[PDB]
Formats: structure tokens, sequence, C-alpha cells
């Protein structure tokens, strides 16, 4: 129940 | 369908003839770059004539036939020369060489949109619906030429200098009539039938949607964990917890938007785009004004200026030929 600085920095896209 | 018949024509018969060796490398001057990735850079550019200020992504065709990326970019420059709407990036210039491609695009100053939104935290609703109804048309646009978007997130929408939407990537970017089964995109934008390995089609992108406004709104996308592989549970669970502060408008369109079942989610129903765009979280919205751009902008970014972004041989030549 966190909203952690990881899960709210930039993103990225993955493919496979 | 006047706007719509012409655009698939128009669309059509740009398809059918995709256009390639319209400029030269030489003839823009290098300037300071913008952006790299694994397979290219990306970089604005000036023209020594009137076009000046351009956006301009060089990839390598070793790194498109190393990881077989191939399928994607290929499509990507197909869908772009062959577009034509206000809130896409406009394809100006495409030419190959013998080790780089370019895709001459227009350049966006304002910067990515989630700088914005982390900076301020959360987006009013009315500033929301003025970015989610540029969306909304830019999807009915891209679905009746059958194209799937893919990757909506706002980390890939860009703010011009007058406030508005401009979309970037194409990568994931393809036409589908029926079903498709590739996974790509963010986990935290996935839709439940792609997670699930089950086939998809052109709803994917009505389910991102309300990921997008979601997040515009409560400042934090809906399905998060420490975990990739708890979102997929999340996201699977048709499980959302709405912020207090969300309008009771708001909450009634992302539950039809985040709809796991893939036949009841607006959209992808018998009446089409028109289900979101006469809904009660719309009703403030002129989508024939948005269309043309003549609404006043809730957020103008401070503004060439980069102020808010932070062998010769011919080489795998002939697997380039359409471009
Ligand atoms: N037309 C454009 N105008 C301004 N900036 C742009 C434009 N196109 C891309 N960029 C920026 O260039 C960088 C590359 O992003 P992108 O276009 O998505 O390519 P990418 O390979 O996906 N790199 P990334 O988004 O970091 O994964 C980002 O910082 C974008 O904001
Ligand atoms: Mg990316
Ligand atoms: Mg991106």
């Amino acid at each position: 129940g966190f909203l952690r600085s990881a899960s709210l920095g930039r993103r990225a896209s993955f493919h496979l | 369908k006047e706007f719509l018949a012409k655009a698939k024509e128009d669309f059509l018969k740009k398809w059918e003839t995709p256009s390639q060796n319209t400029a030269q490398l030489d003839q823009f001057d290098r300037i300071k770059t913008l952006g790299t990735g694994s397979f290219g850079r990306v970089m604005l550019v000036k023209h020594k004539e009137s076009g000046n200020h351009y956006a301009m992504k060089i990839l390598d065709k070793q790194k498109v036939v190393k990881l077989k990326q191939i399928e994607h970019t290929l499509n990507e420059k197909r869908i772009l020369q062959a577009v034509n709407f206000p809130f896409l990036v406009k394809l100006e210039f495409s030419f190959k060489d013998n080790s780089n491609l370019y895709m001459v695009m227009e350049y966006v100053a304002g910067g990515e949109m989630f700088s914005h939104l982390r900076r301020i935290g959360r987006f009013s609703e009315p500033h929301a619906r003025f970015y989610a109804a540029q969306i909304v048309l830019t999807f009915e646009y891209l679905h009746s030429l059958d194209l799937i978007y893919r990757d909506l997130k706002p980390e890939n929408l860009l703010i011009d200098q007058q406030g508005y939407i401009q979309v970037t990537d194409f990568g994931f970017a393809k036409r589908v009539k029926g079903r498709t089964w590739t996974l790509c995109g963010t986990p935290e934008y996935l839709a439940p039938e792609i997670i699930l390995s089950k086939g998809y089609n052109k709803a994917v992108d009505w389910w991102a949607l309300g990921v997008l406004i979601y997040e515009m709104a409560a400042g934090y996308p809906p399905f998060f964990a420490d975990q990739p592989i708890q979102i997929y549970e999340k996201i699977v669970s048709g499980k959302v917890r709405f912020p207090s502060h969300f309008s009771s408008d708001l909450k009634d369109l992302l539950r039809n938007l985040l709809q796991v079942d893939l036949t009841k989610r607006f959209g992808n129903l018998k009446n089409g785009v028109n289900d979101i765009k006469n809904h009660k979280w719309f009703a403030t919205t002129d989508w024939i004004a948005i269309y043309q751009r003549k609404v006043e902008a809730p957020f103008i970014p401070k503004f060439g200026d980069t102020s808010n972004f932070d062998s010769i041989n011919e080489k795998c030549g002939k697997e380039f030929t359409e471009f």
C-alpha cells in the first residue's frame, strides 16, 4: 500500500 | 462519413505508394540531439531553407536485423507517411542510406506529457478532458483505417507549443482487420486480453485510454506493484479503486473503458466511438473545435528551444528496398 518512486519513473516499452 | 471516406481514400492511395528518398541528409544541418535508443538516435535538425527545425530519427540496419525488430520498423514508416491527422506527428521527409534510416518528422517543443504530469502531480478533470478528447479522435481516425496503436502512455504524448497533443511513437503500430497476438507495450498499460495470451483486436487501445485518463486525473496508473507479475494479476482481476476526488462522470467512463469483458467495453460496441463522445464526462467537449484546434489550451509550455526536454558499403540494403 505504497506509492514507490520506481512505479512513478519513466517507463520503457518491451517487445517479444 | 465525408471526412471518413476522404481519409480512407487518401490513406489507401498513399499506403500503396509509400514515398521515399524525398530529401537529403546533407540538406539538414546537425543540431543538438534529443534522445537515443537501442536501435538508433532521435535528433533535432535544422534545414537550410525555410524548413528549419525538424525532429529526425537515425536507425541502423544492424539494430533492426539483430533482434528481429525489422517487422515493426517497416510498419512504422509506412503508417507514418500515409496518415494525415492533426494529433499525429507529421512525417515530412524520408530517405535511406548505406547504413542508416531517416524519418524527418516535426519537432515538438513542449516535451513529454509524462514530465508535466509528474511535476504538477495531477491534471484537473477539465485538463484531462482536453487531452483525452484528442486521443479519442486520434483512435477513431486510426481505427477507421484498421490501425492499432498499442503504445499509449504519457511518455509517448508530446505537447506542442500550442498546448496540443502530438502522438510520437509508432513502433508497435500495425493494421489488423481481425486479431493479432504480438506481446508489445508497457506492463502498466497492457489490456487483459494481451496478458492472457488470447487474441486481441482494436479494443486494446480503448483499454489504454482508460488507463491514460486514470493516470492524468489521479497522478498514478490504476495498476501498479513491486513485481510486474503482480501487475498482470491486478489487470486481469477487474478490480479498480478510484480516487476520492474523481467525479461521478469520470468513474463511470473508466469502468466502461477499463472493462475486462472485451465486448462490453466502449469503442468496441455497436455505436463505436460515439459511445465515448456522447458520455456525460465529455459533455463540455466540442469535438469539431478540438479537431480544428480552435480551443483554448489549459496549459501552454514555456517557450528552437530544447528547454523542456532533458562501413560505407551498403549493408542489408535490399532488406529495406520498400523503404
Ligand atoms: N518529434 C519529436 N519532437 C520532439 N522530441 C521528440 C520527437 N520524437 C521523439 N522525441 C523525443 O526523442 C526521445 C526518443 O523517444 P521515442 O520517440 O519514443 O523513441 P524511443 O526509441 O522509444 N526512445 P524512448 O521513448 O526513450 O524509449 C524522447 O525523449 C522523445 O521525447
Ligand atoms: Mg520507447
Ligand atoms: Mg516513448
